[PDB]
């Protein structure tokens, strides 16, 4: 809950599910699980799954950073009551067309877009898909989609600040993430940074009212069915190979559905660490979905 | 053997049709003509333009509708035949609504075997730019070329580009490259290229054979009018143009 | 002063526009008594000045400097539309206002724009 | 020993015209045939770490393969321990993280009075039988630009030993690009290339790089 | 046997002006001319591999086929074992690489007073009936012009007598362009070439040039 | 006949005075004369190989030709063969390379 | 003496030359014409094209020769000698000791020419 932790890459790819898929952003799955594996090879891992599993220590995905910390569009808001303004239909539509297209408001704005004032997105990077070729087929010949990062956008992430993940960070931006990494993509540079007050103040990890979560992330069983059920959220699907020195065969990890940053709430939940480990796999395979919230109004 | 080995994707869409569905009869007398026998009526346009007779303006064209209504339409064919396509839907609809209700639509260009993902994707991104003018435009092969519909087709499509195919199907290799250097300096619009747009534009004229030289006489100097119009306007439709023709030429 | 980013070009094409004509020809329109054959030795050297602007530095082509200047006055000599030219675009002036690689460029560039636009509005 | 990276950074200098090549769209756009793989929001020229890594790689096959392979998983476990191998529990990723590497002195060419970035060569071919021409342009990324060049080796289950040969294959296979080409049409003139002020730092851990910046200023 | 690179270096003297240029609609505005190619950083004349590795080809492919080949993919293993062939699986990398050779005596031609690294040559033509003359400018890069020239040799996978005869082929392609023209207005006097200070050195692996110095500083 | 290259050399001497070619480029400030295509690097007078091949290949038309031969590409295929012609197949490369001549002799004429 | 701003030089003496004002239209009509001159011109540039692939050193009989014909010339004629003395060229040539001084008298001739054929000198 303690520090903007501020990665600024050029070229990244964050691969959706195909290779010639890529986002603006990763989720807190994605860096912990690099996280894990960079505390491998350092020695440290036992003493980083420690920290992990301290309540103090907080995750979460990846969010826009431009001058500034961005937030994910609040699913749910604004509500009916905020939204019917007496004009016409075609502008009621194109506005409610703006409003489902938007991702990410500034921390400034947020308040605002809850209240019902109408924002649009901004150009925080471009897309685009190279293909690539190995000189030995035409059976080789594939693209892979890079985030190229524009307008002084960084990616950010707020964590709690302690010797070890500070450590990892550092070592993390010289092996980059998501990506074909070995091959050009992921490198940022990292600048640790105090977080606004503006925001902090909106930060819990237990309260009783209305909140956002900015982790993707999965109540524990007990908690599931009231999230569920006064909630207002989009379930995404992680999935994907386990990266691993274990074994040379390769074995899909477990798919896990998860609420997406924000989905909002009438409360906060407790949260897991999954282990997603193909069934009688030599280690566990794990997936941080451990929410941090932010209050609304 | 002519002609750049693509295909192309186009996907369109119907502009603002759930604002036509619920109030576009709310305008006219004062919402009295706003029944639910009216919006049915409507959808049934809607269902016989873009199931029944979409097929026929795919009729002779090398092309596949995939998915096909108000909503969405996407096909995918050979590059020519795909524009043909759109612009064919397009016209048809605008007289078939009585000019009412626009289309928006882009046009995904790409080698072979890239995959469907990709192209839809893609091309998607292409269509909401067109959307993203006052929707009623077209993104052809990149966002930077988007046009209001209205003046591609007349302008681009069956203006600049049929005075370029008629002065430069006459022209030989050596003239044929001045394509590539008329691109560029419309890419690099500053003043200084505007004296280098007339250098090379009297070199054309020069190399050009004389039964031409009266029309092209017309034509350059039209050119460099476009060029030096403070407004971008008909430089944009003149660098797409020439790059139609290019695609259009290529072995 | 003479010499501006802003400037040369517009310059340039105001100078073509005045220069001399051939209004004796009843056949001609506004013909140029200039012709680029009458130039070209000279902004060979000209181009040859700006291409080794980059690959050197200002000090070492003084001389060719010199030599241009020498080059224009003769050829203003040897030809009545020459003198013309270089008349109506204070050519000799522009060269002496050349203390600096940008400067020197600029009127390398100059050159291109006159030309450019000699041609356009009737040429060789 | 303990972890530690170690970044390779110097200028890629291009000694002749460099063509890599146009995949992505944007950089696809035919107002040129056969066009260079560029960044996109600056249309820079750019080197892709998929062109360096790949090229280093299948030179340095020709060097320390015992045997020749058929696939990169036959590689040797000196080239899979540096590259990569996806078949190998060991070496699933390799110790070296290349960058893309993007035009450094622009700059100073904008400053020159350079104009574009990249030229457009004519070449042409002569049948043989009837001696006719068919010509032909492609887009080179001018010689003398710069391309501001990183690698990282990470340093994690090596012997000292074994880390100094990783750092005899990594200058072995900068000489050797340097006395090939990135890839192009190398054949006719095209992908020569120099690294300039090649030196090593240790950005994260301890390592000592004496030696090896003097074996690398070296060779 | 092993692996190895052998670098040829020479310096081309042009004996005559040499053409090779012919980016009209890139041209310079300058006045006419047919240009030739030029490095766009500098603005001088520049030999292009392409230009030196095909001439080469064509030349050696008169001696060394010994069956007319329609297709450059036709030629002998000996000729698509050295420029490749992109049709026979073995040869689809070859052991040369030509470079672009790049003036070097710039230095030298500014002491000599020259005031251009290219001369634009006056011809004509006579209308065999009518006696009427047309006249035409051509540009060449001038005579005592001077470039780096640099060829690779890569040994893989050919018996030490492989490695012979592809050195036999390298300097009969040389002693070729020498006794022809780099390609330009050859008939008419262009494109006379030297290779002077021809030399080999090998600047990767080990291997013994001494005997090959001496063979190809006799044959030029 | 497998392939080979025969090399004529000789001194051409001039009999009397010679004049070809130039420019206003390679001309001196205040020549008024015709001025001669030189060599630039040295500006000695050189024979440019176009000029001895155009007038050796127009003299040998009116021997070898036996026929009109309007323009260079009609004339006979023994001299298509050695000049070479743009418009036949078959010629379409020449057997014969001129080349430009330098002067020997400016020591023996100091 | 002269050297590296000699243009200004050149034409400084130019513009001081020596004027047929009875002319009816003697605008500056100068006296002088090419004709008068070509000789020694074709040498002064002899003299430049040579000391090229020759040494300062062994080359001076030709400027000798130079010196000589600059003197009968300006006996032969009013206006050469005129100019001689108005663009100092006699003091110049003495003054010539290295290849970098003699080529600078060579420009110096080239600029002198430019300059009388440009303010209306008759060739």
């Amino acid at each position: 809950t303690y520090k903007l932790y501020i990665m600024t890459f050029q070229n990244a790819h964050f691969g959706s599910g195909t290779l010639d898929s890529s986002k603006l952003t990763f989720s807190a799955d994605r860096i912990f699980s690099a996280l894990v594996l960079e505390a491998l090879k350092m020695g440290k891992l036992d003493a980083f799954l420690a920290e992990a599993n301290q309540d103090k220590f907080t995750l979460t995905d990846a969010f826009p950073f431009q001058f500034g910390p961005f937030l994910p569009k609040p699913i749910g808001y604004p509500k009916h009551d905020q939204i019917d303004q007496s004009v016409d239909v075609k502008e009621v539509r194109r506005q409610a067309k703006l409003s489902k297209k938007l991702q990410f408001l500034a921390l400034e704005n947020v308040d605002d877009y809850l209240n019902g004032e109408l924002f649009e997105n901004e150009e925080h990077a471009v897309i685009d898909t190279v293909t690539k070729n190995q000189p030995h087929k035409d059976d080789n010949l594939y693209q892979v989609a890079t985030t190229r990062f524009s307008n002084d956008t960084s990616l950010y992430v707020i964590a709690n600040e302690s010797d070890l993940l500070n450590e990892l960070m550092s070592s993390l931006q010289y092996s980059g993430l998501g990506g074909k990494r070995s091959s050009g993509f992921g490198r940022f540079e990292l600048d640790i940074q105090n977080i606004p007050l503006e925001l902090s103040d909106r930060l819990t990890k237990n309260h009783s009212d209305k909140v956002m979560s900015l982790t993707t992330a999965l109540p524990v069983d007990a908690d599931l069915e009231e999230a569920m059920e006064d909630g207002h959220y989009l379930l995404t699907k992680s999935s994907g190979f386990a990266f691993s020195h274990a074994t040379n065969e390769n074995y899909r990890k477990q798919d896990l559905y998860k609420f997406a940053s924000g989905s909002t709430f009438s409360k906060t939940f407790e949260g897991q660490i999954v282990d997603v480990r193909p069934l009688d796999f030599p280690h566990a395979v794990l997936n941080y979905a451990k929410p941090l919230f932010f209050k609304l109004e | 053997g002519l002609g750049i080995k693509r295909l192309a994707v186009v996907r369109l869409d119907v502009d603002d049709l759930g604002a036509a569905f619920m109030a576009g009869f709310s305008q006219q007398g004062n919402g009295q003509y706003s029944t639910l026998s009216r919006s049915a009526t409507f959808s049934r346009s809607m269902s016989l333009f873009f199931k029944v007779y979409i097929n026929q303006f795919a009729s002779d064209k090398k092309l596949s509708i995939i998915y096909a209504g108000g909503d969405d339409v996407f096909a995918i064919g050979s590059w020519q035949d795909i524009i043909a396509f759109t612009v064919e839907l397009r016209e048809n609809f605008i007289k078939w609504t009585n000019g009412k209700l626009t289309l928006s639509a882009g046009i995904g260009l790409f080698a072979d075997k890239t995959p469907i993902s990709l192209m839809a994707h893609q091309t998607g991104e292409l269509e909401e730019a067109a959307k993203g003018n006052e929707k009623d435009s077209i993104s052809l092969f990149s966002s930077d070329y988007t046009f209001k519909f209205d003046r591609f087709i007349t302008n681009v499509y069956d203006d600049k580009l049929e005075q370029i195919r008629y002065f430069f199907n006459h022209q030989d290799e050596r003239g044929k490259n001045f394509i590539y250097k008329l691109i560029e300096l419309l890419r690099n619009h500053d003043r200084m290229n505007m004296a280098r747009l007339a250098y090379y534009l009297t070199r054309l004229e020069e190399l050009t054979r004389e039964t031409d030289r009266d029309k092209f006489k017309t034509f350059k100097n039209l050119f460099y009018s476009w060029y030096t119009n403070k407004n971008d306007k008909d430089r944009k439709e003149a660098e797409l143009a020439l790059l139609l023709y290019i695609y259009e030429i290529r072995k | 002063t003479i010499l501006t980013d802003e400037n040369y070009v517009d310059i340039a094409e105001k100078a073509i526009l005045k220069l001399e004509r051939n209004t004796r020809n009843r056949k001609n329109p506004d013909a140029f008594f200039l012709t680029t054959s009458k130039l070209r030795n000279l902004l060979s050297l000209t181009s040859t000045l700006f291409d080794e602007s980059k690959v050197k530095e200002y000090d070492a082509l003084l001389d060719r400097i010199a030599y241009l200047r020498v080059q224009f006055v003769y050829q203003a000599g040897r030809e009545i539309a020459v003198k013309d030219l270089i008349e109506k675009a204070q050519i000799l002036e522009a060269l002496k206002e050349i203390k600096d690689r940008e400067t020197l460029q600029r009127f390398c560039r100059y050159m291109e724009a006159l030309v450019a636009y000699f041609k356009f509005y009737g040429g060789k | 020993m303990t972890f530690a990276k170690i970044k390779f950074s110097a200028q890629i200098r291009l000694e002749t015209g460099l063509h890599i090549g146009g995949s992505d769209a944007f950089a696809a756009i035919g107002a040129i045939d056969s066009p260079v793989i560029k960044d996109p929001i600056t249309n820079l020229p750019i080197i892709p770490g998929s062109s360096l890594k790949g090229k280093m790689r299948t030179l340095l096959a020709k060097v320390y393969n015992e045997k020749v392979a058929e696939k990169p998983s036959d590689d040797s476990d000196i080239l899979s321990r540096l590259f990569g191998n996806s078949k190998d529990k060991r070496f699933k990723m390799g110790r070296l993280i290349f960058r893309d590497a993007f035009l450094s002195n622009a700059d100073e060419l904008d400053s020159l009075g350079v104009r574009s970035y990249t030229e457009v060569k004519f070449e042409n071919t002569i049948d043989r039988i009837t001696a006719e021409a068919n010509p032909r342009q492609i887009e080179r990324a001018i010689r003398n630009s710069t391309f501001d060049f990183e690698l990282i080796y990470e340093i994690t289950d090596e012997n000292e030993n074994q880390v100094e040969e990783d750092f005899k294959v990594i200058r072995d296979g900068l000489k050797l690009l340097e006395l090939d080409y990135l890839g192009g049409s190398g054949s006719r003139g095209y992908g020569k290339v120099a690294f300039e002020n090649l030196k090593a730092t240790t950005v994260f851990g301890n390592y000592d790089v004496k030696t090896l910046n003097e074996l690398l200023t070296a060779e």
